[PDB]
RNA sequence: CUCUUAUCUUUAAUCAGUGAAAUUGACCUUUCAGUGAAGAGGCUGAAAUAUAAUAAUAAGACGAGAAGACCCUAUGGAGCUUA
RNA sequence: CCUCAUUGGAUCAGGACAUCCCAAUGGUGUAGAAGCUAUUAAUGGUUCGUUUGCAACGAUUAAAGUCCUACGUGAUCUGAGUUCAGACCGGAGCAAUCCAGGUCGGUUUCUAUCUAUUUACGAUUUCUCCCAGUACGAAAGGACAAGAGAAAUAGAGCCACCUUACAAAUAAGCGCUCUCAACUUAAUUUAUGAAUAAAAUCUAAAUAAAAUAUAUACGUACACCCUCUAACCUAGAGAAGGUUA
């Protein structure tokens, strides 16, 4: 949902000399509001992904004026963000009736003025849809996120037995009793830091930014995780989140998010859900301000023990904002 | 009709589940020998409204509901408010 | 199937028939890789 | 028997038929194969600058034995998703209507007096 | 006493006939001996109309527009206009008056300076001045010869100037304007657009005559001067037609004025029991004289795109 | 006009009387493909084919007519205007 | 130094296929549904209007194909244009006049001699219902074949009703009824199996099958050798044909 299209503008047609005048502005490309379902059409359908424009029409004799040149135009879907190859976003067609001026015809060639022709402009933009999700799925590898989403869905989540996979988000669509459907997607594990985009790296983490509400899972295997040998206890896990999450946008950090404790069904996990109460909340021996939701609700996915408690929590926060 | 069977719904999606309930379950509960009913009103967002052979079943939010008063109009038959105000005319020339 | 003028396997897999008066090449791993005379 | 340019006459009590306005509706698409209009074919009047959509409830041709020959013209308006524009009509509307191929529960709901 | 005018539903103004196409590739033909041209239009629609295609296909050569009718309008914010003209890139503006000739004096000298920045390249060794007048129909295009004709070369009307749209058909020869300059003109029939682009803009038009009102149906457009000459608050429709007091609906005022007016028709009704031909009054002919009293200036000076030029 | 219909009169048609006109190299006067100058009943190669009427249609015989049009020619005319 | 002049429509259509819809298939960045691309196929069909002088739009449709027939077709009809006799403006010329500049007005007739031609057929498309709101799909959304029912149009007929006439015993449509079989193939897909050690290979190898549109193998219709003064006829221009206790 995060593809990518070329254009080019039409070039200038040449004038005619003595008195012939100017020649057609080449045509450019503008991208235009339509149907939000074109999305699916454009990347499939009419899979050549270069739009390019007709060049206008040289200066004829008795000093006929170009013709202009022929416009092209990308119907997009609705909500969609125009951004540059280099990522600087041009604009959103956040609204129907939004055609943007993304790509410029070439100067129409004038004879009388010091350029003869001039060719149109070209580029790579980026048009994207990055998941906009009702709330996101944020958790490290092994967390649990995939088997929470099997349960809840329908939708065979890939489940990440190891780091480094379910690379794609899944979107799964929660119904309920009042037949509202709530999208959740889940992507992959995440690596501490990830502000120098190590492994996984943040590029993914864009799909977040869209959605409107974060879905942290915590697993309580993952507490003293011996990994290489950073040992992250949950409570780490935790801080490390907020931090990670604050230094790639300050705003991800504001943003609505819920916790979901996960991995509570063996007894030890037990003792450590009483010491993930500990953790947080009141003080602890700490080892920057952070922030705690309290959205946190005890489940352990494996056993399908508590799913449904946590299910009307993210409901009442979701109608909330 | 013999009956006639109006009935709100919370959204347009609990509305098109109803519908195509009653219909699943006419034709499973015997109407073997009873031929197939129609559901109308799909291109309709907010109104459905399904024909039995002795029964009609109308579907439709609660906005949709007030503004046509379907209960006014046939409890009572001729006595209906907007039907009051439905006079009758004749064409006499202008002077 | 297109029907080209000149025909050219394309991959290890693909082979050559002569069916109903034309040459055919067919490869079972890739079907994109049919072409007729 | 109603075609293209034809007059007629909207039997509801729809504000945009009540309204007296010098001109009355005419039609501009009978959606048929068949260019004629017939009682409970859908057609397109053009009314008070505006494109209606509306179903044809009478008409003073004659039809088969045991149905009813209307005066005049008979037409309700239906709005774009297929509910009917107007909520009463108090004039006779035939029985034909519920057996015919397509959608006139709706319609008969609306309608009080049937012959 | 209403808030908006209904526009839902109702279709856009096509009229674009053949001759205004035949008569676009004459133009076009004719660029090789136009030093510079000039657009003709109606001062109660700054902003409204105004054919793209003229900025487009005939952009080649230099530009002057000139506001006609501004006898018939409201000029009070004419600052204003200028201001946003000069943001739309028509640094030169003129309103003239073509039956009392107003201010048509200033065009040539304008049109000399405005010619003296330009290049002529194959016709910088002619010494005849010949210049080029376009727009939309029944804006004083044709008629905007005759003032010229006569202010300067005091010689009489050239060109037949009628009240309705359609009057003057194809690219015409040059008609001698003056003489000292030696300044020659090429009348054109009026153009309107391919598209106009919206329909209330489609509606305005036709108010000033720009396009044929039996496009419009002229029951769709009597309202619309109500609307706006109640909304503007010119009442002065009350005092001419002798009407009991303001009113905003169509059947009521057209009602008052095809009985002051004394018409009457006999028109086929549609009854519950058959066709019946009655007697009314003419809510057809109130229409027309009631646009036809509006576009002659008697029911006061009128700013239909306000509010548009402000901002 | 959708979308035509019925009736009566005229004409038509059959019987009796009278009796023209343009037109006509000769005709025992076919279809298809080819050839040819946009071109074929008649030429080349296939094919079709008892003989004569009566009443209908108008694709063709570059169908028949008129002092029609269009360009060019003549050391052919004529009307009109002049510097 | 400038330049510039046959074609619409109506009626009836014959044909090409370089296919617009309908039908059979290969591939896909074809999950379903929508699409894209290519092969095969000429089967029947391929709308009604507004402004228009060439386009410009509106509302529909399964689709509103592209071309050839001397604008296909004026001894079938019609509007322009070529283009004149009258008359105006604009621009020329001393004038007469003139302009490939505007505009308004404005008569082509034909009795058919020859050729040719004038008496059946075996149906196309669309929508709804069912399968089934299922298969599929995270949801959104949402099929195929099989099966039943409605219409529209075309073709062929008819008059019990209805309608319109003859202010007749009739004729019409706006009324009513009826319409089907495929031996024979193309793209394509299978099965068996050599050249070619395969437990390969659909085969311009020998073989076995399935599979568009076409069509006439196969049906229906027709089939009789026929008196005729005359009358009568739902038969007819004449002649022919039917009927006659
Ligand atoms: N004991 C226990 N095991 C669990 C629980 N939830 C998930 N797991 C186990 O965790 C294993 C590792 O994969 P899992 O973390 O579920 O996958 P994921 O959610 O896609 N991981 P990632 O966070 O990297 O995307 C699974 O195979 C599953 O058996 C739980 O609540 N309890
Ligand atoms: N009041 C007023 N009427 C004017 C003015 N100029 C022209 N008219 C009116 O407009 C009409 C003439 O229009 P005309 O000059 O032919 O303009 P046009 O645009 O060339 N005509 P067309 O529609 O054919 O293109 C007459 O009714 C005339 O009285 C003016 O300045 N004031
Ligand atoms: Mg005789
Ligand atoms: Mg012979
Ligand atoms: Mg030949
Ligand atoms: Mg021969
Ligand atoms: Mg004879
Ligand atoms: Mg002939
Ligand atoms: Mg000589
Ligand atoms: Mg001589
Ligand atoms: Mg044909
Ligand atoms: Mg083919
Ligand atoms: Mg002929
Ligand atoms: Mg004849
Ligand atoms: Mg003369
Ligand atoms: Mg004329
Ligand atoms: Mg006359
Ligand atoms: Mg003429
Ligand atoms: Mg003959
Ligand atoms: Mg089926
Ligand atoms: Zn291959």
């Amino acid at each position: 949902d995060n593809l990518r299209i070329f254009t080019k503008g039409g070039s200038g047609g040449m004038g005619y000399p003595r008195l012939g005048g100017e020649g057609g502005r080449g045509g450019d490309v503008w991208v235009v509001a339509h149907k939000n379902m074109t999305l699916k059409q454009l990347k499939n359908k009419y899979p050549q992904k270069r739009f390019v424009a007709g060049g206008g029409a040289n200066s004829r004799v008795s000093a006929l004026q170009g013709s202009k040149g022929k416009d092209c135009e990308v119907p997009a879907p609705v909500g969609i963000s125009v951004t540059d190859e280099n990522g600087q976003v041009l604009g959103e067609l956040n609204k129907e009736e939004d055609r943007v001026l993304v790509a410029k015809g070439g100067l129409g060639g004038k004879l009388h003025t010091n350029f003869l022709p001039l060719k149109g402009q070209k580029r790579i933009v980026h048009l994207d849809l990055k998941v906009i999700a009702d709330v996101g799925l944020v958790g490290f590898p092994n967390a649990g996120k995939s088997s929470l989403l099997s349960r809840v869905s329908h939708a065979t989540p890939v489940i990440a037995d190891y780091a480094f996979t379910t690379l794609r988000p899944e979107l799964g669509k929660i119904m309920y009793n009042d037949f509202k459907q709530i999208s959740v997607a889940d992507l992959p594990g995440l690596i501490e830091g990830a502000h120098m985009n190590k492994g996984m790296g943040h590029k993914f983490l864009k799909h977040l930014e869209r959605t409107r509400q974060l879905l942290f899972v915590v697993d309580i295997s993952g507490f003293q995780l011996s990994s290489v040998t950073p040992y992250r206890t949950a409570f780490e896990t935790i801080i490390l989140l907020t931090k990670e999450l604050e230094l790639y946008k300050e705003e991800l950090q504001t943003k609505p998010a819920l916790l979901a404790i996960n991995k509570m069904d063996l007894p030890d996990a037990q003792v450590k859900l009483q010491e993930l109460m500990k953790q947080l909340l009141s003080p602890e021996d700490f080892l920057e301000k952070a922030l705690e939701f309290q959205h946190i609700v005890p489940i352990s996915t494996v056993t399908g023990e508590g799913i449904a408690e946590l299910k009307s929590c993210i409901r009442k926060a979701l109608d909330e904002q | 009709t013999d009956y006639f069977v109006i009935g709100s719904g919370t959204s347009t999606r609990h509305l098109h589940a109803m519908v195509h309930y009653l219909v699943k379950m006419y034709k499973h509960l015997k109407c073997r020998s009873d031929p197939y009913v129609k559901i109308e009103g799909k291109d309709a967002d907010d109104w459905l409204c399904v024909d039995f052979g002795s029964m009609v079943i109308h579907l439709m939010l609660p906005e949709t509901r007030e503004t046509y008063e379907l209960e006014k109009l046939w409890t009572l038959r001729s006595f209906d408010d907007q039907l009051a105000q439905i006079a009758a005319e004749t064409l006499p020339e202008d002077f | 199937f297109k029907t080209k003028g000149v025909i050219k396997k394309r991959c290890k897999d693909c082979y050559k028939v002569k069916r109903r008066g034309r040459w055919f090449i067919l490869c079972k791993t890739n079907p994109k890789h049919k072409q007729r005379q | 028997a109603v075609q293209k340019m034809t007059r007629v006459r909207v039997v509801d009590n729809s504000a945009l038929g009540s309204t007296p306005y010098h001109r009355p509706p005419r039609c501009i698409h009978v959606y048929n194969k068949s260019g004629v209009g017939k009682v409970g074919d859908q057609i397109l009047l053009a009314i008070r600058g505006q494109k209606k959509k509306a179903l044809i409830v009478g008409h003073r041709m004659p039809g088969s034995r045991m149905t009813p020959k209307f005066d005049s013209n008979n037409v309700v308006l239906i709005e774009d998703n297929g509910n009917p524009v107007g909520t009463r009509i108090k004039i006779p509307i035939p029985t034909s209507l519920r057996r015919r191929e397509g959608e006139y529960s709706k319609v008969l709901a609306i309608a009080q007096n049937f012959v | 006493w209403r808030e908006c005018f209904p526009l839902q539903g109702h279709d856009v103004a096509r009229w674009f006939p053949g001759h205004m196409a035949k008569g676009l590739k004459k133009m076009q033909s004719s660029l090789k001996s136009v030093d510079c041209v000039i657009e003709v239009h109606d001062a109660r629609i700054p902003f409204s109309g105004r054919n793209p295609l003229f900025q487009e296909l005939l952009g080649l050569k230099p530009h002057l527009l000139v506001l006609n009718k501004m006898d018939l309008a409201d000029l009070t914010e004419q600052q204003k206009i200028v201001q946003r003209l000069e943001e739309k890139g028509l640094s030169n503006v003129l309103f003239t008056n073509c039956v009392k000739d107003e201010n048509i004096k200033q065009i040539v000298p304008k049109v000399m300076e405005l010619i003296r920045c330009s290049y002529r390249y194959h016709r910088a060794e002619t010494p005849e001045y010949c210049i080029m007048v376009v727009g939309v129909p029944n804006v004083g295009k044709s008629s905007l010869i005759n003032s010229l004709r006569r202010q300067h070369l005091r010689t009489g009307k050239a060109a037949r100037v009628g009240g309705e749209p359609g009057i003057t058909r194809a690219v015409t020869s040059r008609i001698q304007v003056c003489e000292r300059p030696l300044v020659f003109l090429l009348d054109t029939p009026g153009v309107l657009a391919p598209r106009i682009e919206s329909v209330e803009t489609g509606l305005k038009l036709a108010l000033c005559g720009t396009v044929l009102d039996h496009l419009v149906g002229e029951e769709t457009m009597a309202d619309y001067l109500l609307y706006t000459l109640n909304r503007h608050g010119l009442f002065g429709y009350v005092q001419h037609y002798a009407l009991a007091s303001a009113c905003d609906q169509i059947e009521w005022v057209l009602k008052n004025v095809a009985i002051k007016l004394r018409k009457t028709r006999k028109v086929k009704v549609l009854t519950g029991t058959g066709n019946v031909n009655v007697i009314q009054p003419d809510y057809a002919m109130a229409a027309r004289d009631f646009l036809r009293t509006f576009r002659s200036g008697l029911l006061g000076q009128v700013m239909l795109d306000r509010d548009i030029i402000p901002a």
